[PDB]
RNA sequence: GAGCCUCGGUUGGCCUCGGAUAGCCGGUCCCCCGCGGGGUCCGGUGCGGAGUGCCCUUCGUCCUGGGAAACGGGGCGCGGCCGGAGAGGCGGCCGCCCCCUCGCCCGUCACGCACGCCGUUCGUGGGGAACCUGGCGCUAAACCAUUCGUAGACGACCUGCU
RNA sequence: CUGCGGGAUGAACCGAACGCCGGGUUAAGGCGCCCGAUGCCGACGCUCAUCAGACCCCAGAAAAGGUGUUGGUUGAUAUAGA
RNA sequence: GGCUGGGAAGGCCCGGCGGGGAAGGUGGCUCGGCCGAGUGUUACAGCCCCCCCGGCAGCAGCACUCGCCGAAUCCCGGGGC
């Protein structure tokens, strides 16, 4: 599996009917995925993992992508994660600072990424759940709960170093 | 020594992106390199956007951290941010850099002449003055 | 009763890691290093001057000893400004990172 | 991770006046005038108050490593406020068990010639940094006196007079000799 | 129509890389004061790979073996050649186009010289890295003639300092008597700031 | 003045040191040092307008007929004073003759107007070789041969000879 | 028995298979210079090596350790004062 | 054209309910000229934010370009080889 700008989707399916049991139960999951064709396949995976349904003994109900409720307001998300390792897996808990629960996931794969080296395919997404200034554990996000924040950029490394190439005067760094 | 700072109400001038030149404040900061957004009074809506394509200047407006748009419309009024913003000399720097852009051949012509009469005045004037300082040394 | 030409560097052929095809060239624009600015020499005469031993005829003039190789801007070449073009005969290969004029007269503007 | 603020301030008296040329602090009081070059380290030297009461260091955005420069900033400041108004005196004892250390100052205090180390035949002119100077300790039988405003330069005269009498091929647990640093003060206690 | 750098405060492979470019296209290109050049990373890892590169010779004959340029600016020049095709006749030519220098020469210590912002220091490296200067580093593998230079650079940056202080006598002149003469350029200043001038 | 070969080009920038958690410009009432430099303080800018995102020069000619500006330029203009030694190879500062009214705005026409068609426009009196004008200065050395052994397989090397 | 693009180099690898050409677009691979193309005002993090690291075949390393640094899991105590 | 018969947002807002940052307030302390600036503590809202009851044209995947899938629910014009 890769990954991109990841968008969250609500798929729900259900066993297909038989004789037996004429009314299945209808199961639903969170899936954040590219597209709603993985989405589709993600949702198969998780369900046979946990349940005794296949994609061809089952049928896909309504699948569809979940707009964020308030896109203008900053929130504390907390993803309980379940990724391999080279070794053994493990069992990890993240908080982050995003606008979106989809941007919340997608900088969870990147961090994950980055720090454990661990591809997408190996992690499994078990809970995300956005939480308030409290309850958080991370002091990096907790550096931010300040309604009185001052920083400044110090050193503004100049961008635009191939813009014209060539030039009499040094840069600067101060702003 | 520093002189500027990400403060929540803090005008920023954005260098490159959708919003290229546009006006806009602070509201409130989401990340190490990014921070809640909102330009009303310069036609920017309300998204995140990073540190790296903004430029702060010296124009701070007090409003809560995450008003609903309208409260820092209603201070950025009562600053009058616009106003000031095209009293400086940055405005003035900036509008300088597109009548240049925008001007035509016929006005590259005109600026060839005044150039060449100014400078010849100057110059003579310059020197000028120079022999008269020499004189006043001697 | 001054240049009407922009200046421009033959880079060198169309080519790849090991292969080269020499039916196009590709051009150095001076002043344009962005797939963006090209818009405006696209179609535009480029001609490469040079001189050699004989006199050959001059158009509106005396015999000379200027030979020239006239062609054609085709398109843009990767995000830098370069400018692939085209000759009615292949340049030498002697005129790599040598003057080429690029005329300003397929106006279109 | 990335601290988004880290400070930490001195209260210099009033008897220092303080400046800073940027980020190079220039110290002056009663004993005398030091300066120390705070290039290199990346934060924001800030002196703030009437009268330049206090010091502030600060550093945006710095991670652990970055972070311990904060407070030994903070620390070399102190030390140069102390020596510029107290100073730093440094006493050292030579200890040997058969031949007597014989130390003599030859200019004033700079050169210091170390005989009788051992039997030794040789002897040792050791030259200490400029601003120090050593002299022979009374009121004890064999002490030395190190003295000067900035503490880098003590301490270093005092390793190089206590790294010349080092004993060579023998077991150091047994032959105890040599001049080793006894008391870490200053100049005047107040 | 000739490329006249300064090569202090640039990197060696930022700056040799533009310049390879540069001189391929045909370009003229001098590089000033090569003692500036400096290496990321602290003074002892490119000691190391200099004295690295130092042992290597060749074991037969040493005099057919590589050749080891102590000077800073022939330094440059080989980390330049090691990004041009040298044994085609095109990079020959191009080379022959590459001039460098060790401190300013007379010849150019009388013009403007650019500097690569892609190339520096202060752009391309961190401020907590650890760098190592080229002069330093020649001067402990061989160079001989560091403190010539620099007696010379001195001698440069005074007269240098003069040359400034005229300059900026007669700039203060001049801008006192644009003042003086305001009122018979007036309609000659409104036009110029008209289209993007004076302001 | 022709006369062969070889090419690149198609206005120049004649310059501080420099730091990047900082810098640029003046006056410097004040102090120190050798008109200038250094320090304190004060006042202006700093996404650089004392910006290479820049500056400098115009790239049609000639007639006369007005206004603004104005003593500027040229005759590889002729003679003196210098700076420059890193690989100077360039400029600065003064004396005397003659000539021109050049830059900006408008009147006034005339310039093969070659009737649409490409290498136009220059750095260049370019660089190398051979021949036609004058003024000012020139007079050989190297090698072979001979000689000697401080040298040597032969070359080579150290030496002597109006 | 098989050329061609890439893997610097090359039996078997990746792509793709061959008449002579013009234009356009791709695969596998790449876009600091050699060397065509990121001369994007690319995004988020990690890493300092006095043996750094840098892409299937493939051209090299193990067990065991490190408060060097960056995340996670569990367990206690701390204003009845660690 | 569809969607959550799009999600939020913009303007006048009206009659309420509770909760939380911690402010024209108080206040131990600190820095300057009652005020200006910085920290903490219970903390209603005259700085605000969030949920629950309900209703107005003002919308439209909006040139205030905050993120979709698209084309008998699709057509026109121009430039280069
Ligand atoms: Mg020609």
């Amino acid at each position: 599996k890769a990954s991109g700008t990841l968008r969250e989707y609500k798929v729900v399916g259900r066993c297909l009917p038989t004789p037996k049991c004429r009314t299945p139960p209808l199961y639903r999951m969170r899936i954040f995925a590219p597209n709603h064709v993985v989405a589709k396949s993600r949702f198969w995976y998780f369900v046979s993992q946990l349940k005794k349904m296949k994609k061809s003994s089952g049928e896909i109900v309504y699948c569809g992508q979940v707009f964020e409720k308030s896109p203008l307001r900053v929130k504390n998300f907390g993803i309980w994660l379940r990724y391999d390792s080279r070794s053994g897996t493990h069992n990890m808990y993240r908080e982050y600072r995003d606008l979106t629960t989809a941007g919340a996931v997608t900088q969870c794969y990147r961090d994950m990424g980055a720090r454990h080296r661990a591809r997408a395919h190996s992690i499994q997404i078990m809970k995300v759940e956005e939480i308030a200034a409290s309850k958080c554990r991370r002091p990096a996000v907790k550096q931010f709960h300040d309604s009185k924040i001052k920083f400044p950029l110090p050193h503004r490394v100049l961008r635009r170093q191939h813009k014209p190439r060539f030039t009499t005067k040094r840069p600067n760094t101060f702003f | 020594v520093f002189r500027r700072f990400v403060e929540v109400g803090r005008v920023a001038y954005v260098s490159f992106g959708p919003h290229a030149g546009k006006l806009v404040a602070i509201v409130d900061v989401i990340d190490q390199n990014r921070a809640l957004v909102d330009g009303p009074c310069t036609r920017v809506r309300r998204q995140a956007m990073p540190f790296k394509c903004m430029q702060l200047t010296d124009f701070i407006l007090k409003f809560p951290h995450s008003a609903r748009q309208k409260y820092v419309r209603k201070a950025w009024e009562k600053a009058d941010i616009n106003t000031k913003w095209a009293a400086t000399r940055w405005a003035k720097k900036i509008e300088a850099r597109e009548r240049k852009a925008k001007m035509t051949d016929f006005d590259r012509y005109k600026v060839m002449k005044a150039k060449k009469m100014r400078n010849r005045i100057i110059k003579n004037e310059v020197k000028k003055l120079q022999r008269a300082a020499l004189l006043k040394a001697s | 009763s001054g240049r009407l030409w922009c200046k421009a560097i033959f880079a060198g052929y169309k080519r790849g890691l090991r292969n080269q095809r020499e039916h196009t060239a590709l051009l150095k624009i001076e002043g344009v290093y962005a797939r963006d600015e090209t818009e405006f020499y696209l179609g535009k005469r480029c001609a490469y001057v040079y001189k050699a031993k004989n006199n050959t005829v001059t158009p509106g003039g005396k015999p000379n000893k200027t030979r020239v190789i006239w062609g054609k801007v085709t398109r843009a070449h990767g995000n830098s400004g370069m400018v692939r073009a085209k000759f009615r005969s292949n340049l030498p290969a002697k005129a790599i990172g040598h003057r080429i004029r690029v005329m300003l007269y397929p106006s279109r503007i | 991770m990335k601290t988004i603020l880290s400070n930490q301030t001195v209260d210099i008296p009033e008897n220092v006046d303080i400046s800073l040329k940027g980020r190079t602090v220039i110290v002056k009081g009663p004993r005398g005038t030091l300066r120390r070059d705070f290039n290199h380290i990346n934060v924001e030297l800030s002196l703030l108050g009437k009268k330049k009461k206090r010091l502030r260091v600060d550093k945006w955005w710095g991670n652990r490593k970055e972070l311990a420069t904060v407070r030994t900033i903070c620390s070399h400041v102190q030390n140069m406020i102390k020596g510029v108004t107290l100073g730093f005196r440094y006493k050292m004892r030579s200890v040997y068990a058969h031949f007597p250390i014989n130390v003599v100052i030859q200019e004033n205090g700079s050169l210091v010639e170390i005989r009788n180390f051992l039997g030794e035949k040789y002897i040792r002119r050791v030259r200490m940094r400029p601003g120090v100077a050593c002299s022979v300790s009374q009121a004890q039988k064999d002490e030395l006196v190190l003295e000067g405003n900035d503490i880098e330069l003590v301490s270093n005269s005092a390793a190089l007079i206590q790294q010349a009498t080092t004993v060579k091929n023998k077991d150091i647990r047994k032959f105890l000799d040599g001049i080793y640093v006894s008391e870490k003060g200053t100049v005047q206690q107040a | 129509q000739v490329l006249v750098l300064d090569g202090r405060g640039h990197l060696l492979g930022r700056l040799a890389a533009i310049v390879a470019k540069q001189v391929l296209l045909g370009r003229k290109v001098v590089v000033v004061r090569c003692e500036g050049i400096n290496i990321s990373g602290n003074f002892y890892r490119n000691k190391l790979k200099y004295l690295a590169f130092l042992r290597k010779r060749m074991n037969t004959n040493p005099s057919r073996g590589p050749y080891h340029f102590r000077a800073p600016s022939r330094i440059f020049w080989r980390t330049v050649r090691g990004m041009l095709p040298h044994k085609t006749k095109r990079g020959q030519a191009a080379l022959d186009r590459l001039k460098v220098f060790d401190g300013i020469p007379p010849p150019y210590d009388k013009k403007k010289r650019m500097v690569v912002p892609a190339a520096l220091k202060v752009v391309r490296l961190k401020p907590t890295r650890k760098f190592a200067y080229l002069g330093r580093l020649a001067h402990e593998v061989g160079w001989k003639y560091q403190a010539v230079t620099a007696t010379l650079e001195e001698k440069r940056k005074e007269k240098a300092k003069i040359h400034y202080r005229k300059k900026k006598q007669l700039m203060r002149l001049r801008k006192q008597a644009e003042k003086n003469v305001e009122k018979k350029i007036d309609r000659f200043t409104e036009v110029l700031k008209t289209h993007g001038f004076l302001v």
